[PDB]
Order: structure tokens, then C-alpha cells, then sequence
DNA sequence: TGCCGTTACAATGTAACAGTGG
DNA sequence: CCACTGTTACATTGTAACGGCA
């Protein structure tokens, strides 16, 4: 029973880490590249306005 | 004169209009997500601010 | 060096290639004998999942033909994965016929120009008549 | 239609339900969109359109029985 | 009715289509249960060499699903078999970056032609304003 | 309607050229 | 020099959507 409780303790905690730092990495990224994006399309439309 | 200034105002144009398809792309993927993470994973576990 | 590096990538991209090519009928090992190929394609099937042991079965079993389009795959693969990010850097395919594409390559060969760069002065020149036109 | 493209594009730009999006419901109170988010959300409707607005006029634009009246 | 249809070519063409599907995961068969499908692929597998079997194979287990797809894949693969013989049915790809590619295609919706069509006549007009200024 | 040609793509693989730095 | 990378111009196969025609 020790066994087999550890043993998943052990595989709910690595998979629940792994797969946070797989997902929120590449989600902060596009928050910021997005951004950075409406930052810079900004200025080309009040100039174009004019 | 006017003509060859318009052209350059039609490639800004073409530019804006790039990054503004770009930016619009982007946040509508970003709400499609939101709404696909309403089993509410995202409050802190995908939100890692860090 | 322009597009970042990812070990854990492009080695899945290497296996990939791999199997593919063997389950196509190709000799991915430089074994002549059936025996061995036999085996190190097994190997090569169990390391599906650790995509870093895949570089050292390269080195030890890989056939020495496929180093250049190894190379050249992985290079393009990397290439379209990192342009498909946004539109503005994707490529469209599109079909030509034989006398349209003949007339359009001797002219982009005579400016020394890429197609792409030929069908923008072209259109270039035609948008300028239509702005003209308009004023 | 224009009345419904105008939905899909309100709810597809600021998530919130069909439902929730009715004439008189205003961006910022009602579907809760800020700054940026009604920034995007009139860069949307400009792109659905392949139309154009001016600044002012458009910062005008503060609920989508308004967004309607511009766009239609 | 345009290209003749040869049976020994096409439906070689057909297994060697279904051979590959079912390489990639794709369920060949109708059958849910596994040991059906498994069995049926074997059919087909040993069936190799056979137009007059492979047909009937197909008549009988073939996926509902998968008939159209089936049907235009023959269709592509019989007319660029066709055209492939002189240079000059044959067609040429190549990739146009994304600007270029929207340009013209605005071009090509606006005037009603193909991308063909649209090119020849912009070359035609490139040559014709070369002629005036010369 | 269902078949049949036809177009416009998408995805992946290669050869060839041009650059870049060790 | 040499190797490794970026890019263009194809090929190859598959698919969905139109439109013609019995
Ligand atoms: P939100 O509180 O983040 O506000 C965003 C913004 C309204 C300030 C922004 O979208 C914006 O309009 N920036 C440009 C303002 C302007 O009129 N500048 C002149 C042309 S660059």
C-alpha cells in the first residue's frame, strides 16, 4: 500500500508541474508578444490617419 | 507628385492593416482560450504572473 | 544563427523523419546485413519516447547517404515552424501551367529576381496604372 | 446580417456570452471590456467590415446598440 | 468523360491509397470492432496484385466515410497522370509569400479569372505598357 | 443527383544558391 | 577553407469547392 500510494503521489505531482511549465511558458509569451503588437500597431494608425 | 505620395500611404496602409489582422487574430484566440478554461485552471495555476 | 534551437524538437522531428523513411522501404541503416538493420530499427522503435538517445542512434546506425537531406529536412521544417507563427511571414502554395510559369521565370530571370519579387513589381505596375486611373 | 455579425464579433473579441450581448449593453459595465479590450474589440469591428473610423468617432462608440448605429 | 479509365492502373492506385491510410491511423474498414478491422486489413493486405477483388474489397468493408475522398484522390491522380506526359499539360508549384499571394488574389477575385489567367493577362499588359514607353 | 474535370490550396521533402562565423 | 543556416523553387500527394453534363 506504501508502494502504491507513493508511486502515485509521485506521478500526480510530475505530470500537474510538467504540464503547468509546458502551458503558462507559452501562454505569458503570447500575452506579451500581444502586447507588444497592439503597442506598435497603435502608432501606425495615427500616422496613417493623418 | 500626389500620386507617388499615395503610394507610399498605401503601403502604410497595407502595413497597418497586416498588424491590425495580427493583432485582432490574436485576441481572438486569446478570448477562445478563456472561454475553453472555464474549468478554472486559469485563475492561478495557468496565470503564473512569475 | 536567426531561429532559435530546441533539442527536445527537433530531435522528435529527427525520429519522425526516421521512421518515416524506414516504414517507406528506405535504408535509414548503413547495415548491409538484415540482421543487424533489423535490430537497430527495433532500437530506433523503443527510443520513440526519448527523443535525446535518437542523436546516438544516429551516430551508430544511421546511413551515410541521408546526412545531407537530414540536414536539409530538419533545416526547413524549423524554418516553416517558426514562420507559421503569423500570416505575414507564411508562404502560399499555389499550381502554375507550363507556359504561364515558362514566360514568368524567363522574366524573373532576366531581372534577377526572386518570383515573388517579380509578381510584386508586376502588380506594383499594374496597381500604379489603377492609381493613376484614379488620382 | 450586419445586427448579428456585429454579435459574433462583440462576444468573439470579449468572450462573453450571446445571451449577455443585447442591444443597449454597454462594453465596459455590462461585458466588462476595458482599455485594450474595447481597443481590440473596434479594430475587430473595423476588420470584419474592411471598413474605417476616425478616432474620436469611434472612442464615441460605448455600447453596441451604438457600435450598430456606426456600423450600420 | 475525358481521361480513359484502365482498371489494372487505378485500382492499384486505390490499395496503395488505402494501404497508406490505414499506414497513417485512418480507419479503413466499417467495423468498430477490432478484430473485424484487423482481419479485413489482412484481406486486403494478401489481396495485392488484384484489381477484380480489391473493388469488391472496397464494395464490401470500405468506411462509409471515406468514399468521397477516395473517389476525388483517383480523380487528381488520374488527371495529373494524364497530363503528365507532355510539358505542356503538365502544371508547375511553386510558394508566393503571403502579401504577394493576397494581392493577387484580390486580383484574381476582383477580374473573375484564375490565378493563370490573371497572371497572363498582368504579363500581357506589362509587355503592352514596355511596347508604348518603347 | 452523382460522376468527372478543374482549381487552389496544405504539408512535407530536396536541390540549389547565398550568407555567416569559426 | 569549411561547416552550418536561411531562402527559393520546385515536386509529390491529398482535399474541398465549383461547375459541366447524363
Ligand atoms: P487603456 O486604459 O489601456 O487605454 C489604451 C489607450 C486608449 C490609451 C490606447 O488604446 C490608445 O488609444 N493609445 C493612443 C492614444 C492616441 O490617441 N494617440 C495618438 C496617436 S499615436
Amino acid at each position: 500500500a506504501i508502494r502504491v500510494t507513493q508511486s502515485d503521489r509521485d506521478l500526480f505531482k510530475h505530470l500537474i508541474t510538467e504540464a503547468t511549465s509546458y502551458v503558462s511558458a507559452d501562454y505569458m509569451r503570447h500575452a506579451n508578444e500581444r502586447r507588444t503588437h497592439l503597442d506598435e500597431a497603435l502608432a501606425l494608425r495615427g500616422e496613417l490617419f493623418g | 507628385e500626389m500620386e507617388n505620395v499615395q503610394k507610399k500611404l498605401r503601403k502604410l496602409e497595407r502595413d497597418y492593416y497586416q498588424i491590425r489582422e495580427q493583432v485582432v487574430s490574436a485576441k481572438a484566440g486569446w478570448c477562445a482560450v478563456m472561454r475553453m478554461v472555464k474549468d478554472n485552471g486559469v485563475e492561478r495555476r495557468l496565470h503564473r504572473r512569475e | 544563427m536567426k531561429y532559435q534551437q530546441l533539442e527536445n524538437l527537433e530531435c522528435g522531428w529527427k525520429w519522425a523523419y526516421l521512421i518515416r523513411k524506414h516504414q517507406e522501404g528506405e535504408p535509414i541503416t548503413k547495415y548491409i546485413e538484415n540482421s543487424a538493420a533489423h535490430a537497430a530499427v527495433d532500437k530506433l522503435i523503443k527510443l520513440e519516447s526519448e527523443p535525446v538517445r535518437v542523436l546516438e542512434w544516429i551516430e551508430q546506425h544511421m546511413n551515410p547517404d541521408l546526412f545531407n537531406r537530414m540536414k536539409q529536412t530538419i533545416r526547413a521544417r524549423r524554418k516553416r515552424h517558426f514562420n507559421a507563427e503569423h500570416q505575414h511571414t507564411r508562404k502560399k502554395s499555389i499550381d502554375l501551367d507550363f507556359p504561364v510559369w515558362h514566360r514568368l521565370s524567363a522574366l524573373s530571370q532576366r531581372r534577377g529576381n526572386t518570383l515573388s519579387e517579380t509578381i510584386v513589381q508586376l502588380i506594383e505596375d499594374a496597381e500604379r496604372k489603377e492609381k493613376y486611373a484614379n488620382q | 446580417t450586419i445586427e448579428e455579425r456585429v454579435k459574433k464579433i462583440i462576444g468573439e473579441q470579449l468572450g462573453v456570452k450571446q445571451e449577455e450581448v443585447t442591444n443597449n449593453a454597454s462594453f465596459v459595465e455590462d461585458l466588462g471590456a476595458d482599455s485594450l479590450d474595447t481597443v481590440e474589440l473596434v479594430m475587430a469591428l473595423e476588420e470584419e467590415f474592411d471598413t474605417e473610423i476616425p478616432d474620436e468617432e469611434a472612442e464615441k462608440i460605448t455600447t453596441v446598440q451604438a457600435a450598430i448605429d456606426y456600423i450600420n
